[PDB]
């Protein structure tokens, strides 16, 4: 049918997005899907959207929100520059590593309940992970849940007197433990936030596995040298490290011992010059940012 | 209720102007008889019992439990960019009811204005109610019945 | 499940006195008194339990 | 056209209808009664902090 | 494949609801004519859209 | 009815700042409990500087001890308390606002409700189950 | 009578746990009529009507649910329906209409769950 075809169409494949096309806050990862048109289609203003893109647009990449609007225009920005940030990261050949030594999210590992010993930490995270929830929809998590949990009273009024009667007659320190486990055991079958929207690992920035060496005609590369730019002429206030702009990413640069004298000389125009850096490590934070650490390699 | 019938006649005119193919009217015996006459005379394409949400696909017995949610669904006809049912007006009004003998009904169908009722025009349908049954005026004249002249449809 | 003793009766009597002062009709709004009157009147005239119309 | 416009409720259907309607009214009265007692219990728990003497 | 224009009658809801009450009469929503829904272009939805997001 | 009194007592003696406030709370509390009333809470608010220099009984004030008193009484008793407060030279400013009890019997003071604690049970249960 | 329920119930629970039998108890056996002082007599002095309502409501809900399931199942199986009618005293139930016979089924299902109970 036409409905089945539409669901699989290339326009349907792009997930709905109404995020501001002009965002002036902190950008940590791509927010809009880049759309690309071939040169032949660009010559005919064809982008696979509802309407022809204005001929003024010479780029072959754009990002859009709405196919059409009440203003009879498409809401789009003729830019595709997050792809070059990803490709420049690939050229630096620095694998993303976990600073906490967690399991690789891209491998199906056999995990155990080692961290499941915090059942009361996360079972209540469902009601306590409400940092940005409505004052009454969050309050609907109190009566709606109370009835659901209160429907298991008979089950827990028999299991507890049949599996741990001593605790019911001695102390509740262990009873509370049996309660946290009971709900989770009766909730694993349930589907509360069965889909987790948190970023998985690198988020797609890099699928490179650590360990491989870079062979070169001049031997194996031991230190990665990448051109960059120093943004500030004074270390980040309250931090012992300056900031550099390397390959579309802002990194924290650690200097060997001293800061080169071009800093004082250049001053606030230090960003006008290019220095050579060494990328020590690259980490991923939960906000979806990349924590790139560099080192200002100076001619010596 | 003649008031309900007036509401239906006005409703059908409104629907014809916008050219909706399907609309609903209140579910009552008078409304059903009125709609059935229009259907047999070729003013309505379809006549189905249903609910407030739409015509019933399978028979749904009407009881006090669902009577308040029952509706009659009628299909309007349009040919050659013109509505087949252009006008629908009452003759006998709630505040002035008109009962005519069969002799006066024959005069109305013969070009004579009776009690200010304009005579029957070519291609027009005038309905009459006699003993709670609705029929065309020509049929009432055939059965020698006296009745209330309810409405005229064109 | 047992093996702070019990509360003095004078303390339990004061808890009762606080509950009866808070729920006293003589300390509440006049509308609450009228609501009670409506219930009393309804039950003297109802045809059956639940007849309100 | 031949179908009857309305079918009256059978005496049995009216009996089951009355059972459900009586149950609906009774359940709401009970649930409101229990809610009030649960509020009276939560007020007893705090009446030790209230002053009447 | 959702059906448009179908009204669920009280006879089709014999069991109690999530509140514990039986439905014995049509509600206000059931008594409003819904002809407009027959003519409003239906909103096309797909499960795949949820996974894509 | 539940009422919330906010009174600004005068600090005459800098050595005994919380003296007239204690004497006043006892006077008001005794009126309430001696007329079928209940005193639910007494929340001191401390010495604060008045937004301006205020006057009362041919005297001027630049500071006052703020205190809140949540009490349950009848309308007639509430008006009697307000009349005594408006006449006492100690009291600089006094306001009595009704706290609606239509939906729940146990309401905390506005100060506490502003902090998310809606009932006195929530305040007490956070001083026993976690203290 | 200055005596209060709480105090009286605190003597019937201390005298029953200490063995003392002051004449107050005999009086209390007249104030309340509770001749015997046991743990199952204070529980019957403090009974609240709400408790009875909670059980009557469950019986009411049971009856409705049972009547509906019974008739629902009976109608699903025409063979078990025809037998059902004959067993209850219907003559040739097979030769009956849907409405003329569903009313009999409803009258019987409500005569097998309300008359036997």
């Amino acid at each position: 049918t036409l409905a089945e075809l539409l669901g699989r169409s290339r326009i349907a494949q792009v997930a709905n997005n109404h995020k501001p096309l002009t965002y002036t806050g902190k950008k940590f990862h791509p927010t809009h899907q880049i759309i690309e048109t071939k040169p032949s289609t660009l010559y005919r203003q064809e982008w696979g959207l509802k309407s022809a893109i204005p001929s003024k647009i010479k780029s072959r990449y754009l990002v859009y929100n709405d196919l059409d609007t009440l203003e009879r225009i498409t809401t789009f920005e003729p830019r595709g520059g997050t792809q070059w940030n990803r490709l420049r990261f690939q050229e630096m050949g620095v694998p993303i590593v976990s600073n906490i030594g967690r399991q690789n999210p891209f491998f199906k590992y056999i995990s155990r309940p080692e961290d499941e010993s915090h059942a009361k930490l996360s079972l209540f995270k469902e009601m306590k992970g409400d940092t940005d929830i409505s004052p009454a929809a969050m309050k609907k998590r109190l009566k709606k849940i109370t009835a659901l949990i209160r429907s298991f009273q008979d089950e827990f009024k028999e299991w507890l007197v049949e599996n741990h009667p001593d605790e019911l007659k001695l102390n509740s320190n262990k009873l509370e433990d049996y309660v946290v486990k009971f709900l989770n055991k009766k909730l694993e079958t349930k589907t509360n936030k069965k889909f987790n929207t948190e970023i998985i690992g690198t988020g797609g920035l890099s699928y490179s596995l650590p360990g491989k060496l870079k062979n070169s005609p001049n031997g194996v590369i031991q230190r990665t040298v990448v051109p960059g730019r120093i943004l500030n002429v004074v270390k980040e206030n309250n931090d012992n490290k300056w900031l550099a702009a390397i390959g579309g990413f802002v990194a924290d640069v650690v200097f060997f011992q001293s800061p080169p004298s071009s800093f004082n000389s250049m001053g606030d125009f230090i960003r006008m010059k290019t220095f050579l850096f060494e990328i020590l490590e690259a980490s991923m934070e939960k906000n979806g940012s990349v924590s790139m650490h560099a080192r200002l390699l100076e001619p010596q | 209720s003649l008031v309900k019938l007036a509401n239906t006649c006005a409703h059908l005119q409104n629907c014809s102007k916008v050219r909706v193919a399907l609309t609903s009217i209140p579910y009552t015996k008078l409304q059903l008889q009125f709609a059935y006459n229009l259907y047999q005379q070729g003013f309505l394409s379809s006549l189905q019992k249903g609910s407030t949400m739409g015509p019933d696909k399978d028979f749904v017995e009407v009881t006090p439990d669902n009577i308040s949610t029952r509706r009659l669904w009628v299909g309007l006809k349009y040919r050659d960019n013109k509505p087949v049912l252009s006008s629908c007006k009452l003759i006998s009004k709630p505040n002035s009811r008109i009962h005519l003998p069969m002799e006066d009904m024959k005069k109305l169908c013969s070009g004579v204005t009776i009690r200010n009722i304009k005579p029957l025009q070519p291609g027009e349908l005038i309905l009459v109610r006699a003993h709670n049954n609705i029929m065309d005026i020509n049929e009432a004249i055939s059965k020698k019945l006296d009745g209330e002249v309810l409405c005229r449809v064109k | 499940s047992g093996l702070v003793g019990i509360e003095d009766i004078e303390k339990l009597e004061d808890r009762r006195e606080a509950i009866l002062r808070i729920l006293s009709m003589r300390n509440s709004e006049n509308k609450n008194a009228i609501k009670m009157a409506v219930e009393l009147a309804r039950k003297e005239f109802e045809r059956f339990p639940g007849d309100t119309g | 056209m031949s179908q009857p416009l309305l079918r009256n409720r059978s005496p049995e259907e009216s009996e089951l209808l009355k059972l459900k309607r009586n149950y609906n009214r009774s359940l709401l009265n009970f649930q409101a009664h229990k809610k009030k007692l649960n509020e009276l219990l939560n007020l007893y728990h705090v009446a030790n902090e209230f002053i009447v003497t | 494949g959702h059906i448009i224009g179908k009204l669920v009658d009280v006879t089709e809801q014999p069991h109690a609801n999530n509140k514990g009450l039986y439905k014995t009469r049509p509600n206000s929503s059931d008594k409003r004519v819904g002809v407009k829904r027959l003519y409003r272009p239906p909103k096309l939805t797909y499960v795949e859209d949820r996974l894509r997001s | 009815m539940l009422y919330e009194l906010i009174g600004l007592v005068r600090i005459t003696n800098s050595n005994a700042p919380k003296l007239e406030a204690k004497e006043l709370s006892s006077t008001i509390g005794k009126l309430i409990i001696q007329n079928r009333g209940v005193v639910r809470d007494i929340v001191p608010m401390g010495i604060r500087y008045l937004p301006k220099i205020m006057k009362k009984d041919q005297e001027k004030h630049f500071r006052a001890y703020h205190f809140l008193m949540l009490f349950d009484s009848s309308a007639a008793v509430q008006s009697e308390i307000l009349r005594t407060l408006k006449k006492d030279p100690r009291v600089i400013r006094s306001s009595i606002v009704k706290v609606d009890l239509d939906k729940q019997l146990d309401r905390a003071s506005s100060l506490h409700r502003s902090l998310g604690k809606k009932s006195i049970l929530e305040l007490v249960n956070e001083d026993y189950q976690s203290i | 009578e200055k005596t209060t329920l709480l105090r009286d119930i605190r003597t019937i629970q201390d005298a029953l746990s200490s063995g003392s039998t002051p004449k107050e108890l005999l009086e209390i056996k007249q104030r309340y009529g509770i001749q015997d002082f046991s743990q199952e007599t204070v529980r019957q002095l403090l009974q609240l009507d709400i408790s009875g309502l909670e059980v009557n409501l469950e019986k009411q809900r049971s009856l409705i649910d049972r009547i509906q399931t019974r008739l629902s199942e009976l109608l699903s199986n025409d063979l078990k329906c025809d037998q059902f009618l004959k067993d209850h005293g219907v003559e040739d139930p097979l030769t009956l209409k849907k409405n003329i016979k569903k009313n009999l089924l409803r009258k019987h299902v409500m005569m097998d769950m309300q008359q036997p109970s």
